[PDB]
């Protein structure tokens, strides 16, 4: 139900532009809470929660 | 870096 991906590495800088987005610099390790959506995953980084593009990270 | 499409963001 929450996808097969639990951990992922940021490939590119993602700039969060909205409150619900989880921004990161490339090389960050993201905990992936939900990977079921093909477009945007849900993650935890620095104890914050948010959405980020799935194609910006590598499992 | 890939194009970003926010039209596909699901609710958090």
């Amino acid at each position: 139900p929450l996808g097969s991906v639990r951990w992922a590495r940021a490939l590119y800088d993602f700039e969060a532009l909205e409150e619900d987005e989880l921004g990161f610099r490339s090389g960050e390790v993201v905990e992936v809470l939900d990977s079921s959506n093909p477009s945007w995953w849900t993650g935890r980084l620095h104890n914050k929660l948010g959405l980020f593009p799935a194609n910006y990270v590598a499992p | 870096a890939p194009s970003i499409d926010r039209s596909t963001k699901p609710p958090l």
